[PDB]
This record gives C-alpha cells, structure tokens and sequence, in this order.
C-alpha cells in the first residue's frame, strides 16, 4: 500500500461521503444476486431486495470501511474483532471475501463514474485486498 | 445458464457498448490492477505506468480483439465450450496463462461495464453478466481440464 | 490425461495404502491447516485441537468414506465426471462447497501420501497423483461449471 | 503467525538441516514435473534431473528460507530485495508460489515423516503461506 494509492482510497471514500450505508447495502444484493452460495452465512436473515436487516448489515460494514480508510496504518489494530469474528465465530471461507470485495469494486464504478479511473481503481482494489487478508489472518 | 429474461436483458445493455472502446479499458485496467499479468505483452512496448498502459494502441487494438471474442461468445451462449476451443489452445497450450486470469479479466470486464452503464447496470444484470463471464472463462480454461 | 505407466505406479502405490486411516488422516489434516472448513463438520463433535481432531471417531469414519471415494474414482480413471456425480450434486447444491477446497483435500491427501511412503513417493509418482486428484477435483466440482 | 508456529516451524527446519539444497532442489523438480506452466520462468534453464542448475537454484531457495526462518520477526526487511525482484523483474503469478509451496511440503513430508505432525504441518504451512505474501507484496 503505497502513499499514493492511500491518497487515491481517502479521496474515493470521502467523495462517497454520507451514502456509506446505502452502497454497502448494495454491495450485500449483488454479491447474494451472483454469488448466491454467499447467502448461506446469513441463514436468519431476509435477504429479499430492500431488506432493512441487509440495510443495517450495510451500514455495519461501510462503517467498518470508513474506520478502515481512517486507520490505513493501524489496519490490524483497527479492525482486530472483526478479525477475530469472521475467523473464529463465522469461519467465512476466503474467497467470499473477494466476492465481497469485487461486488463492492462494481458498486462504486457504478455509483463513481469520474473517481473511478484506473489508478483509483487498482487503489481501491489494494485497499480491499488489505482489508480481505487482515480480516482472515487469524486463520 | 441464463433465463431468457437475462439473456434479453444481457443483449440490450451490449448493443449500447462500444466495440472500440470497452475491451482496450478492460485489457489496460487488467494490466495496471494485476501487473503481473503485463508478462505477457511485452511486445507492445511501454507499459510503466497507468497513463502509459491507458494510451498504447496495441493495448487498444488487442482489446478491440478481445472484445470481438466475447461478443461471439454472447452470441453463442450455448455453445460456448465449441467457440474458445481454437482460443483455448492458443491461451493453454502456446501462452499458458493460467486460468485464474481469465476470471480476472471477466470482473474486470463487468466493472467497466458498471462504470460506462452507471444505474443501469442494476444487480440483476450484473448477475446475469457474471455468469456470462464465468462460462466464457470455464470454456477458455477447458484445455487444462 | 495419465500414461500407461503413470497409471501402473498408481496403481502400485494405491495398492498398499491403509484404507482404514489414510481418509481419517487426510481429513483431519484439512481440518487442522484450514479451519475454515470446520464450518462443515459442526455435528462431528469436539475440533478445538489437532488432537481433537485427529482423535475424532466421526472424523475417521468420514474419512473412510472419503477415502473410499477416491478409491472409487482411481477404479475408474476415464469416467471421472459420470463416476462423480452424485458426489458432485451432494456437494455443491445441498452443502455449498467451495470447489477450491476439493483440491485443498486433494493436496492434503498428497502430502500423507508422501508423509506415509517416503523415497517410495517420487517425483513422477507424485506428478501423475496430482493429475488424479485435479482430475476428481474437476469431477467433484461439475455442478459449480 | 504464532508463538508456537514459530517453534514449529524452527525445529523442523533446523532438523532438516545441512540437507536443504537438496531438499530444494527436489521440490523444484517436483514443482516442474507436477505443474510443467512452472517451467516458461526458467526458459534458459537446464531443467533434466540431476541438473547442476537446478541444484544451485534449489541451494538458493533453500538458503533464503533458512534465512526466512532466522528473521521470522522480521520477514518483509529480510525478503525485500527478493519481493523487488519476483514481482517487478521476474513478474511470477502469485499462484505459482502456492504450487511451490505445496511442493516444499511434500518434500519435508517424504524427508521427515517423524516430524511430519498435523501441528508442523500447519505451522510450515503458514510459515510458506507468509514467504510467499512477502514475496507477493511489491506488484
Ligand atoms: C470488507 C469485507 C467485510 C467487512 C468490512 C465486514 C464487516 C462486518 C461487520 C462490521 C459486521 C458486524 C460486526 C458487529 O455487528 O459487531 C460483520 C458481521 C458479519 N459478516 Fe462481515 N464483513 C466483511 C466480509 C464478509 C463476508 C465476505 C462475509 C460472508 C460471505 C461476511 C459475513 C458476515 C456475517 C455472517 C456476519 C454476522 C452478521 C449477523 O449474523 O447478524 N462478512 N461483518
Ligand atoms: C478472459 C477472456 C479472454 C479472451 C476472450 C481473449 C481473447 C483473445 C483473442 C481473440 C486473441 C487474439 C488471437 C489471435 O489473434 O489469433 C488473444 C490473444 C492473446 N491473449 Fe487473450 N483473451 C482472454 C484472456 C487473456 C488473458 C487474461 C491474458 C493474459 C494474462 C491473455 C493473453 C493473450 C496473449 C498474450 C495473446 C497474444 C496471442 C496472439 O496474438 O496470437 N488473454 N486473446
Ligand atoms: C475433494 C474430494 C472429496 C471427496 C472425494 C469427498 C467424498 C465424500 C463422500 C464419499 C461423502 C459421503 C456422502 C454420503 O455418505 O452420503 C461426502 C460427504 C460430505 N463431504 Fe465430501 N468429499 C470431498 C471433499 C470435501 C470437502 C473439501 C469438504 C468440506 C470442506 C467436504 C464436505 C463434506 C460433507 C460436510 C459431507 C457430509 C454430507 C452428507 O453426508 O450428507 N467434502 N464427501
Ligand atoms: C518460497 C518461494 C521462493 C523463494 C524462497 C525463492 C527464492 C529465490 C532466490 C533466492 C532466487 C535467486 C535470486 C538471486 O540469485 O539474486 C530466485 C530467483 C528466481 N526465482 Fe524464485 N523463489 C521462490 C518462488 C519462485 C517461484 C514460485 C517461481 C516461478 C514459478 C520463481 C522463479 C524464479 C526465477 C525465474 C528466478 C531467476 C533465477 C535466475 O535467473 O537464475 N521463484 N528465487
């Protein structure tokens, strides 16, 4: 993660600004519309389109995305419960976190049309990979 | 496999795509997300940096390529193991590329896809894009199975 | 994809493995080294510790069975896809595996097999395993294509 | 990784001892035989068996884990010239380092089944898992 490629994270994050909530809820519907096996780590949950539990759901992990753009330094440290959550409690299998992460990608190219040139883009991608391996380095 | 509301819904956001334009942006962001994957085109000259990837016209022209394959892969969905047999070959056994680029190169084609569409690339249509993407790699892979 | 003579050596080696323990060892080394497969094997019991896990009789009879499988899929070395799947069904539209993880086990079962046979596992011997066992992956995975 | 990973993975590699060009250089036979694509990054090599290339290769590799294993702390200072030249010369796709991996440990199984312990296994598997994301750091 490199100087600039923080300063490319911060100023797409910021430019996302207060709909944190709402693109992660759209985030949570594309990656249970195409990658439906994702769906079964919530099996208590109504995942139909405009859920208000994948509304909250949404905002839990774009506040978590914006605590991490906050402490891209202090990643481990930051998010060390979610770590312990997802890899102990969950046992989420690694390559959701990808899924994840590529839907969030889509969600922001869509939403960003001008942010997202290719250097955001690759950026944006590090930045969640990072976030990815931290969340399962307790494997 | 794609219900015939996908597959309408899959055809009309293609007609309004670019054939010039989209499979350039989608080899160029490949090669500045994943530069590993630059190995392979060191013929086309200066690649160092974003800007330089972003206005090769090799790069452009072999994505015009590119994304000549995968409209007649679209226009083939059935059949989509027959049509990337000869690119198969060609990929596997003369360049081997291992298979996870293919998948690679397939989400990287859906957020350019996002990007130019905006609201109109809607969750569904993106599903329905994934599993498009996803059988045009499982049949440019299928000469290492 | 196997020579004759890959085949023989296979064949050879298959012939003295210990069909009551490989399959437990295998499967509780998968458990042990990604834990995340844990997640399905909640109803085996206790798999806080590798020597819980490895001291598992739920773990060892499922092992068996596993084992057994293979076995079954090295009988039939050409029908890998058609001997698979039941299996292939089973897993992938009732328990929702992800297929990277049937060559996790895949790999597993290498690594015992070179742990139980020493300098018997050669280099070729384990060059034609690991086409078996990408072969009964890519079987057990068909659902997922 | 862990405290006792760290034991682990010390103790195994220590018993593998003076042997670990030779057990290098059979897991780079074992990795060209198992996954010939392996083969395109050494194109000006002599890749028979019993080749002298092949066995300073393996020597090498074999000495930078060694040197690995001293600097478990400080993995990423002592691998960095290593990550520069994997990632940005030789461009090696980041799968080819968990073909290596795997066959690393089906030589230390074949070498030391006494050893060979689910515990170890997992210990080394982590500890090749984090040379290889050392290695894989400078895209
Ligand atoms: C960037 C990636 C991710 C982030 C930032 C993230 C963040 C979060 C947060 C903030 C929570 C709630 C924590 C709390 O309430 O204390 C949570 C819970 C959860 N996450 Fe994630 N997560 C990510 C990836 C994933 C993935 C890929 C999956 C599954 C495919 C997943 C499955 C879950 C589940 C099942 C819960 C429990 C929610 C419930 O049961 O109510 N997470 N995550
Ligand atoms: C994923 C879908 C892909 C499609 C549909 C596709 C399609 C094509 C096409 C149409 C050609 C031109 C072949 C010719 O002119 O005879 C080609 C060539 C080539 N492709 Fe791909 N490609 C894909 C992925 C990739 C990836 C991911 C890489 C590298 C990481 C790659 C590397 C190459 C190279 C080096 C050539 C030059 C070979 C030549 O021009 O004959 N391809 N591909
Ligand atoms: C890679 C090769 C594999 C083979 C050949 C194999 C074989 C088998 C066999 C023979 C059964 C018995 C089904 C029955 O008795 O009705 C089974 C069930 C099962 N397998 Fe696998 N398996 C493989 C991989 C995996 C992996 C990697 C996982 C999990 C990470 C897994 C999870 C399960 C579970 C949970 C069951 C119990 C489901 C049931 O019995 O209804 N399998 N498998
Ligand atoms: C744990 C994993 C690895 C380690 C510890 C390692 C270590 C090394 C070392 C010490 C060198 C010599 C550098 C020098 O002499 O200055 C080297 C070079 C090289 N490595 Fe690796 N390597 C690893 C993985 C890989 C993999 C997976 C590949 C390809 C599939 C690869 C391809 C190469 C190549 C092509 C060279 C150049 C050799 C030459 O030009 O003589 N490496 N590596």
């Amino acid at each position: 993660l490199s100087p600039a490629d923080k300063t490319n994270v911060k100023a797409a994050w910021g430019k996302v600004g207060a709909h944190a909530g709402e693109y992660g809820a759209e985030a949570l519907e594309r990656m249970f519309l195409s990658f439906p096996t994702t769906k079964t780590y919530f099996p208590h949950f109504d995942l139909s389109h405009g859920s208000a539990q994948v509304k909250g759901h949404g905002k839990k992990v774009a506040d978590a995305l914006t605590n991490a753009v906050a402490h891209v330094d202090d990643m481990p440290n930051a998010l060390s419960a979610l770590s312990d959550l997802h890899a102990h409690k969950l046992r989420v299998d690694p390559v959701n976190f990808k899924l994840l992460s590529h839907c969030l990608l889509v969600t922001l190219a869509a939403h960003l049309p001008a942010e997202f040139t290719p250097a955001v883009h690759a950026s944006l991608d590090k930045f969640l990979a990072s976030v990815s391996t931290v969340l399962t380095s307790k494997y | 496999h794609l219900t015939p509301e996908e597959k309408s819904a899959v055809t009309a956001l293609w007609g309004k795509v670019n054939v010039d334009e989209v499979g350039g942006e989608a080899l160029g962001r490949l090669l500045v997300v994943y530069p590993w994957t630059q190995r392979f085109f060191e013929s086309f000259g200066d690649l160092s940096t974003p800007d330089a990837v972003m206005g090769n016209p090799k790069v452009k022209a072999h994505g015009k390529k590119v994304l000549g394959a995968f409209s007649d892969g679209l226009a083939h969905l059935d059949n989509l193991k027959g049509t990337f047999a000869t690119l198969s070959e060609l990929h596997c056994d003369k360049l081997h590329v291992d298979p996870e680029n293919f998948r690679l190169l397939g989400n990287v084609l859906v957020c350019v896809l996002a990007h130019h569409f905006g609201k109109e690339f809607t969750p569904p249509v993106q599903a329905a894009y994934q599993k498009v993407v996803a059988g045009v790699a499982n049949a440019l892979a299928h000469k290492y199975h």
